[PDB]
């Protein structure tokens, strides 16, 4: 059995939800921001935001909504976790002490059910008579609130429409009325029901179903003066009240789909709307003496790519982003002479989707340094991270970075990047690839709306300026990058694996491996090799190039002629997406077969499948910890450690460790951010968390385990969620308890308790010894 | 002599029908329920009992 | 698909999106297996297959010759080409072998240490998988057409058995009580299936052209009788309210258990709201079946769109459950296909037919 | 270029000769090697002939099919695509679809197709597992005497 210690080096930074209201006090205007596991409570002051609390939920917050039941002095907060832990929380401040008391809690996971495509939806009746959850197709779970529960007993109402896009509660309805857009083979239609808690079933809605736009994707419940709802689609905005049918098709919203909204006024006379391209629009409801007269949309300006947004007051809008830095912007009454009324007041750092990252000992110290490809289309950037607290630099690229590698000899970073051109083609903005000192385009003899143009950026590792930007072939996606010297020649090369992407196919049939050399400030194409598929991953393997074309993991040798020559192939993969190496061994992360311990036997010259895990885990990343431990990340936000067992049963890798991280790990890398534990594997996630995995010894792990159980007995979670449940390995077809992994955050929380609670933890050595142990554990990050 | 027989495979009574193709000297016995089929040579003296006989014999021989 | 990987890495799309989209794409690319084979041991047609619900590794197969073969589906060899070897076998030399055709075999849910097999020899045998010896036997006065254990019951462990008698038997594997019966059918009960959603809900399809849903805890007969027309042709319930215009010889709850797929000998498949038995009027066209016994067909799991794989002559017809659109015909069998079982982990299919073959269909590429 | 091909195939099959006349068969070989779609056009010609009611014509069509099978690989993929119907039309496995007259030509068709299927199982069985399935089905389910 394996022994692993996971700890959060950097807490998640991507905001997946933001709600405003009066949570802390009846007079305070609170901003509650849900970063993946962290709930941050700020008080909206006249300027900026004053953090009042930051709690760590044992759960990925999928829903976060504030509601005020009748007779309640201040808002209660409903949080649903991705593992379906529901909790109603109240803020209770006793002088200096701050407590988030769990007014109610429960688990609303149905044992069976297809999780809905559009994701978990959570809504609350505007009069706070119930909570409506859309977790599974064909069902609509209802948690009554008038029946004051402490267990959140819920009941499912069967919903005849099986593909529901969005759903809201309508305003000004005597009965709880849901209005939802759903997809059937005839098209997309908006329908209404009136939920009955007594009969526990739907009833005919106030107004019948109406056929809406093909991409009608958003429902906005308008307040009482207008009533009804507004449906936002890709091309049009419609407003329904049962007999009022207003419609507009503003050409300015056609270019990008609207993905978020928020109500500015209490009466809904104005709404904010963010698109995926970052544009912020104001949708205005013009009243007539009340009914609704006409709809207008005006482009306020541009912000970060907003996952969510919330109007606080005084023209201040919090734009919470998953793909870039969150923003606190000001909506001026008058334009800024560039057609934009939006002005950024503050920026909150967000390590966006950390797609790739490399540890570099830059400045020739003994300290590691993480250079991470963070963010996405317009918010893409490089982030440089050191221990100083964690200091984070930012190098805006204005295009999505995909891969990064460090070439120490050339004193530069090779960064794969991708930008969107609309039309032959035109760039939507000046991106880092276009702003290089020098530039080049591939002229390859091998091959002969909006499109993605992929580039290799050579970036100076002192000033982080784009020394060079080599654009790839038309419709060519660069997938992999490795900086290594092959064969026996001394030159160090940037080797880029690519794929030819056309709309007519689902899997690339064409691709090439291009060997560049960066010298004299120029990127010469040293070599090429047409291959018959997408080169998803490449790695240097004992001076050779181990690549993974669609399903084949094959090895190329660098000849004296400076060309790549195949030496061996392995075909027993669905798609070998991830490749790692230690010695003669290779670890192949597969799309859904999840690992394969391969070995290159040099005495013969082919691969040998040493072992495999036959559990169907869908992979996101993979790493090699020890000679016989293999870390892997599943797409269901789990870590698992496989071990070469000890006949044909020897070919079975045994999952000796399981853990639910709650984060989508995108990349592993050996290294540490500092100057007792064996090894150090940093990992980067989609929500921005950077974590760290280390191997422990047996007795120490047992002692730590004991501490984890004791703390679970002592420390009380916010939603009364059991820590073992939160860290239980979870997949749609499997559920196991955590084994072989110590939650470093929980252990490090041992410092943040008072001495009587420590003595409670250490009832059966002394507390000071364990304080020393946890301090030493904190030293590694 | 009955013409409908219990099937040795599914034990359904009178579920087996016998077809005598005399022109080709072949008898075909087929169960309606489990769709098991068997073909044997036949002579002009043969009867459905003989075809069912050859089927039972073939079953017992193959099951050794 | 590189778009799918990019969206997953960048967090644009939930990994759920890539997982279910790729599962659907794999199912659509189902084809005769290029490098896979299944060992042939049945002397007669395979009437039933069952891959174990946990770990999806081992497969049971009951043949018309009465033998039960236990296969390992994992490629424990290093080659890309492998044969699904037979681990165990209730052969003709076993002391407890079924004397006639095995018509249904089912792994015990929640644990692979036990399975069950019902035969036309009027027996439902419960086998210990380790020792491979009959742990129990239930004898019936009339031949068994089908049986099913609840895939959900942590509380009860009842086996619902449909024989040529008009009564649905409920055999308690907890202390052996086969006395419980359900009254309300009139001819042979050709199919039975527990709801995957509700613990005590059992759907039974019989040759009287009727499908009944029972709450086995209840004392008042069936809950719902499925009606083609939902009330257009309404009559006092003595012979009306038929699910099909022939024998209803196959049942299958969808993956979520909110709908029920019934296939009958009127060359029709129908989809029913499992909560009130209302016909959803999904067409499916003409689904050729003339089987005089139960027809075993399965639905897909863990995909963007649910699929149903129905034996269609000597082929497998793949339909979209909620639209009825015909996906394809898997065409590799030489005689009528008796059963198909779906491996949900890798979107694979295993079909047994009268030609003494178990054919594996794998996604291409 | 379909007219001459339909012609040549027609004189080859309708003649009823005991053995394939060599030079026009060589013309068929050349002009079938010419193009792949036209090779498959010859395959449709053979299939349409094989359904038609005469044992000698079916014999000629089957012997052409065997020539292309032993001579072409895409032909092997194309014919294994519907080997079930190929066996139904050659071997007369289904009692509801026996072989036309005359009896001598039908017997020669049975012998020739049994031996050709044996050769195909030996030579291309591993590359086409569906051919292995068909051979196994013939050898046990239909109990075809390969020693006859
Ligand atoms: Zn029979």
């Amino acid at each position: 059995m394996s022994y692993n210690y996971v700890v959060t080096a950097q807490k998640p930074t991507a905001v997946n939800g933001c709600v405003t209201g009066h949570f802390t006090s009846a007079e305070d205007l609170n901003l509650l921001i849900a970063k993946n596991t962290r709930l941050e409570i700020y008080v909206v002051t006249a300027e900026g935001l004053r953090p009042v609390k930051e709690v760590g939920m044992y759960g990925k917050i999928a829903v976060m909504e504030l509601f005020r039941p009748k007779g309640e002095s201040k808002d209660l907060l409903f949080i649903l976790t991705a593992k379906y832990n529901a909790c109603i929380l109240e803020y209770k401040q006793s002088g200096e002490s701050i407590d988030i008391i769990t007014r109610a809690h429960g688990n609303v996971q149905d044992r069976i059910g297809r999780p809905s495509e559009t994701g978990i939806i959570g809504i609350i009746d505007p009069e706070c008579r119930m909570i409506g959850l859309r977790l599974y197709d064909g069902l609509f779970k209802v948690i009554p609130l008038d029946r004051d529960n402490k267990e959140l007993k819920a009941f499912n109402i069967r919903l005849e429409e099986l593909h529901v896009i969005d759903v809201k509660f309508l305003y000004g309805c005597q009965a709880p009325t849901i209005c939802f857009v759903y997809q059937d083979p005839q098209g997309r239609h908006v329908k209404t029901y009136e939920v009955s808690l007594r009969e526990k079933e739907f009833n005919k809605g106030p107004w019948k179903q109406e056929n809406v736009e093909a991409e009608a994707s958003m429902v906005i419940a308008v307040p009482e003066p207008f009533g009804g709802a507004i449906i936002i689609g890709q091309e049009s905005i419609t407003y329904h009240n049962g007999d009022k049918y207003l419609a507009i098709a503003p050409p300015i919203i056609k270019q990008s789909t609207i993905v978020c909204h928020n109500r500015v006024d209490p009466n809904g006379s104005r709404y904010l709307l963010g698109d995926m391209e970052g544009r912020l629009f104001m949708l205005l409801l013009e009243k007539e003496e009340v009914t609704l007269k006409d709809l207008r949309v005006e482009l306020l300006g541009e912000t970060s790519i907003a996952e969510c947004l919330t109007y606080l007051d005084n023209g201040v809008v919090f734009v919470g982003s998953r793909l870039g830095d969150s923003q606190l912007v000001k909506l001026n009454v008058d334009s800024n002479e560039q057609g934009s009324y939006v002005v950024a007041m503050e920026t909150f750092t967000n390590l966006g989707p950390i797609v790739d990252m490399c540890v570099v000992d830059l400045e020739r110290q003994g300290q590691g340094q993480l250079v991470t490809c963070s963010g996405a289309f317009k918010e893409g950037s490089l982030r440089i991270i050191r221990n100083g607290k964690l200091h984070i630099r930012t190098v805006p690229l204005y295009e999505s970075p995909r891969k990064i590698c460090y070439q120490e000899v050339s004193q530069c970073f090779g960064v794969l990047s991708s930008r969107i051109e609309v039309q032959g083609t035109t760039a939507l903005r000046p991106s880092a690839s276009t702003q290089a000192l020098s530039s080049s385009v591939s002229s390859s003899k091998l091959f002969s709306e909006e499109v993605e143009v992929h580039n290799l950026l050579i970036i100076d590792q002192h000033t982080f300026e784009v020394l060079h930007a080599h654009q790839f072939l038309q419709n060519e996606y660069a997938l992999s990058l490795v900086s290594c010297k092959l064969g026996k020649d001394p030159n160090t090369y940037f080797i880029v694996g690519t794929a030819m992407v056309y709309p007519e196919e689902a899997e690339p049939k064409q691709g090439r491996i291009v060997v560049f050399q960066y010298s004299d400030g120029k990127l010469q194409t040293v070599a090429e090799k047409e291959v018959k598929g997408a080169v998803y991953s490449m790695v240097e393997f004992n001076g050779k190039l181990l690549a993974s074309i669609n399903s084949t993991v094959r090895l190329y040798e660098w000849t004296t002629e400076k060309e790549l020559r195949t030496e061996c192939n392995h075909y027993n993969n669905i798609m070998a997406l991830y490749l790692k190496t230690k010695g003669d061994f290779i670890l192949v992360g597969d799309l859904m077969r999840s690992v394969l311990l391969l070995a290159y036997k040099p005495m013969e010259g082919n691969f040998e499948e040493i072992a495999r895990d036959f559990n169907p885990n869908w992979m996101s990343a993979v790493e090699i910890l020890d000679d016989d431990n293999f870390l892997g990340a599943e797409n269901a936000f789990n870590l698992f450690v496989c071990q070469k067992d000890s006949d044909e049963e020897r070919q079975h890798l045994q999952e000796v460790g399981l853990f639910h991280l709650g984060e989508f790990v995108n990349v592993f890398c050996h290294g540490s951010l500092v100057m007792p534990t064996q090894g150090s594997v940093l990992f980067g996630t989609v929500n921005g968390m950077i974590g760290l995995v280390t191997s422990l010894s047996e007795s120490w792990y047992n002692l730590l385990l004991d501490m984890q159980n004791r703390l679970n007995k002592v420390i009380k979670s916010v939603g009364k969620i059991e820590h073992s449940f939160w860290r239980s390995f979870h997949t749609e077809r499997k559920t196991e308890p955590a084994t072989g992994f110590i939650d470093g955050d929980l252990i490090e929380s041992f410092l943040d308790i008072s001495r009587p609670k420590m003595q409670e933890v250490v009832a059966n050595a002394t507390a000071d010894d364990l304080i020393k142990v946890v301090e030493e554990l904190t030293r590694i990050h | 002599l009955e013409t409908q027989f219990t099937c040795p495979f599914c034990n359904h009574e009178k579920s087996c029908d016998v077809k005598m193709d005399r022109a080709r000297n072949t008898g075909v016995i087929s169960c309606t329920v489990c769709l098991e089929e068997f073909q044997t040579p036949i002579t002009y003296l043969s009867e459905p009992v003989d075809v069912y006989s050859d089927w039972i014999d073939a079953c017992e021989a193959a099951n050794q | 698909m590189l778009g799918f990987l990019s969206a997953r890495q960048t967090g644009l799309e939930d990994p759920l999106r890539l997982r279910r989209a790729e599962s659907t794409r794999r199912v659509l690319g189902l084809e005769l297996n290029k490098d896979r084979d299944v060992e042939r041991i049945h002397g007669g047609g395979i009437n039933t297959l069952d891959i174990e619900p946990v770990e999806g590794r081992y497969m049971l197969s009951g043949g018309s010759d009465g033998v039960i073969v236990l296969y390992d589906l994992e490629n424990s060899s290093r080659q890309s080409y492998y044969t699904c070897k037979a681990v165990c076998s209730i052969g003709r030399d076993h002391p407890d072998v079924h004397r006639y055709s095995v018509e249904t075999v089912q792994w015990y849910p929640h644990d692979t240490g036990m399975f069950t097999s019902s035969s036309f020899d009027k027996t439902l045998k419960v086998w210990d998988t380790n020792t491979l010896q009959t742990a129990d036997v239930f004898n019936f006065e009339e031949t068994v057409y089908s049986h099913h254990m609840s895939p959900v019951s942590t509380k009860h462990c009842l086996v619902a058995v449909g024989t040529r008698g008009p009564k649905v038997q409920l055999c308690d594997l907890k202390s052996g009580s086969c006395s419980h019966i359900l009254q309300g059918h009139r001819q042979e009960i050709l199919a039975v299936s527990w709801s995957p959603r509700y613990d005590y809900i059992l759907a039974t399809a019989s040759a009287d052209s009727r499908v009944k849903l029972w709450d086995v805890r209840r004392a008042s007969g069936c809950l719902i009788t499925l009606d083609q027309h939902n009330g257009k042709k309404s009559q006092a319930v003595e012979s009306a309210n038929t699910a099909h215009n022939g024998k209803v010889n196959g049942l299958c709850f969808t993956s979520d258990g909110l709908h029920l797929l019934t296939v009958g000998t009127d060359n029709r498949m129908r989809l029913w709201n499992s909560s009130n038995g209302e016909n959803t009027l999904v067409n499916y066209g003409k689904v050729c079946n003339n089987s005089k016994k139960g027809l075993k067909f399965t639905v897909s799991c863990g995909c963007s769109s649910e699929f149903v794989f129905v034996p269609y002559g000597s082929t497998i017809a793949v339909y979209t459950v909620y639209s009825g659109e015909q996906i394809t015909m898997l065409k590799g069998h030489y005689k009528t296909v008796d059963c198909c079982v779906f491996q949900s982990n890798f979107q694979e299919l295993y079909s047994g037919s009268r030609d003494c073959n178990i054919l594996a269909w794998v996604p291409s590429l | 270029m379909d007219q001459k091909l339909s012609k040549l195939v027609e004189e080859l099959t309708t003649s009823g000769e005991p053995r394939l006349n060599p030079e026009k068969m060589k013309e068929l070989k050349k002009i079938c090697k010419s193009s792949e779609e036209q090779l498959s056009r010859a395959y449709r010609l053979l299939i349409a002939q094989l359904t038609q009611e005469h044992a000698e014509i079916r014999l000629s069509a089957f012997q052409i099919v065997e020539e292309l099978f032993v001579r072409s690989h895409q032909f092997r993929m194309l014919v294994v695509s519907n080997f079930q119907e190929f066996l139904e039309l050659t071997l007369g496995t289904d009692p509801a679809q026996p072989l036309p007259p005359p009896r001598e030509a039908a017997q020669r068709l049975r012998q020739a197709t049994t031996r050709a299927v044996e050769g195909w199982n030996e030579k291309f069985g591993e590359a086409y597992k569906k051919l292995a399935l068909g051979y196994h089905f013939l050898r046990h389910n239909k109990k075809v005497d390969f020693q006859d």
